């Protein structure tokens, strides 16, 4: 499956 | 005083651009020219617009100010504003801004710019492929992929750049190998996406711009259109879907 | 035996503007050509159309009659007949309507002209300020002031003529000065009207044509267009929203 | 291994008029060309359509195979293809269907041919009268009638061919004699049918084709189309409305 | 009155 | 405040 991550990982 | 005077078509990209993922951000004047960043409520896309100062038909400030602008009542009067017809905005006050075009002033009032959420810092994103193509052969490629799903995986190799996409009946793929790409650095990346940011981040753009992709693997894109013929610079850094084992 | 023929942009225009405000109106076939006026249900706007004989392309009265004619099945028909395509208008009997264009010939029945409510005596106002511009201009300058709000101030003075929107976050403002109007008389005049008019009238004109403006202070507007090239001439009387104390 | 190469317009247009009544035919690969008849599910309508060999840009089969061809997909996939857009479609296996224009291979799964209704026997019908006239003066006349009622009616004697609709308050009469008609044989005819399948036929066309009609009386219509500048004939076959006593 | 009819019938 | 009048009062 996916999961739609978030920018404030590579922030 | 802020005095600037743009085209039509220039102040639509970006305000259109910008919009599309906040509804009030803080635009910055500069020496070098306009600036404005923001990031959507949803903490998932990134916009980075860019007007250096030569894009504009004379773009007068007397000290580098920041402004809260209300995007979309800015959005929304912009619908008037022609395409050819030149809109000069000004900022000699503190609480308004004035747009004018035609025989129409419009005066909206302004925001704290410190009263909006504060800008995301522009990440430092190490990418592996870098491919730069037109931005209309890629909103084709990703127009015909919102019929066969709700996400597309960017795939980057040396035997060119990849769009798919996949349905429980269908699929559908955009190659482009790196002998039909403006430029392609081949390097090998893969990361999906979700068409409904795609969809919207190529709304601002057409046929006829170019469009540098950024792609590594797990990472987020990001998308730089020349926009208005390279007097616009648009980035959108969207997050990607990672496939969850 | 009246028999008219007319081009298919004038009858498309004459009927969109009346049935712009009712459904059924009494058509008169004079000798200096077609006539027809009408006030609308609710008996805030009036409309007043002429066509001077000399825009047909032929105009065959025997004897000054006039027709009670329905409005909404001729404007839906006016949507097949072409911009090019000339039509003529047959009345050779005392109950239907022949409407003929192309290889089409469409046969509607006629209401007894006094079977409609009697229309309203043309009134007799005199008033201080005469604009005359671009019917283009003042439309963009309707469009402008829906985005703002539901009522405009039209404001006449020496230094030209303005129309005003205000909301609450933000204002537009439409001047144009003597100078690069066609005409001004300079009169002083302020009246406040509904957006909503304004913009249904509009809809029967586009830029390119002409526009008089006769405007006084807490009084009906009269908007007289010269519509399809100066053939057709309507104008759209609206009652003002009177400021209460 | 079929591999033929037809322009964009040419797959638009059959898909569309096939999935106009259907959403799953079976597609005829056949030495003299392309050949693909359905019914749709109520049975009232028939759809024939036929592209010769000599209208692709190539046509290459290695025996004569029908395929069962999901027209849903398919015409939603048309919607990307352009008009100039060449098209190559591939069936070099059993289970899918290639179609590639531009930078994008869509591959779509294949249905059992023979898990599809089977087709209708394509009826033998013998009509007194044979018009032939344009598609589009065809298309005006169907698009009025639409506006006075759900039926018209076909009337063919030696003065020419007549289309009527009437209203409780309003008719309109299409009229075409010999004289103006591309061809016409004088057969007398006289059948009715719906409005609105005659207008979803009409939409597959559009003014500068042919149209061929047979009509007879109380018989189905027979509507042969010359579709994509002669290069492809779509027939619809409507059954008739019959006055009931 | 009119009834739409079939092609059934032709066929 | 505004109130819409009617043409009645002007004819």
């Amino acid at each position: 499956k996916s999961t739609q991550a978030t920018l404030e990982r590579w922030f | 005083m802020i005095d600037v005077i743009m085209t039509g078509e220039l102040l639509k990209t970006v305000t259109r651009a910008i919009v599309a993922l906040v509804s009030e951000a803080r635009i910055h004047f500069l020496e070098k020219g306009l600036h404005s960043r923001a990031v959507d409520p949803a903490n998932v896309a990134m916009v980075i617009v860019d007007i250096p100062k030569d894009s504009f038909e004379v773009y007068n400030i007397d000290e580098e100010k920041t402004i809260g602008v209300d995007m979309d009542r800015i959005f929304d009067i912009s619908k008037s504003i022609s395409t050819k017809d030149l809109v000069e905005l000004i900022v000699e006050d503190e609480s308004t801004l004035k747009v004018k075009f035609g025989s129409v002033e419009y005066k909206v009032a302004l925001i704290d710019p410190s009263a909006i959420r504060k800008e995301p810092r522009i990440p430092e994103l190490e990418l592996p492929a870098k491919i730069v193509m037109d931005a209309g052969e890629f909103k084709k490629a990703i127009a015909a992929a919102d019929k066969i799903s709700d996400q597309v995986i960017f795939r980057s190799d040396k035997e060119g750049f990849r769009i798919e996409a996949k349905g429980d009946v269908d699929s559908i793929v955009f190659h482009m190998t790196e002998t039909e790409l403006i430029e392609f650095n081949g390097g090998e990346a893969r990361s999906m996406f979700s068409v409904d940011y795609l969809k919207e981040f190529c709304k601002v753009a057409g046929s006829g711009d170019l469009l540098t992709i950024h792609l590594g693997t797990n990472y987020p894109v990001r998308l730089v259109f020349e926009l208005v013929g390279g007097r616009a610079k648009v980035e959108y850094i969207l997050a990607p879907r990672i496939e969850s084992e």
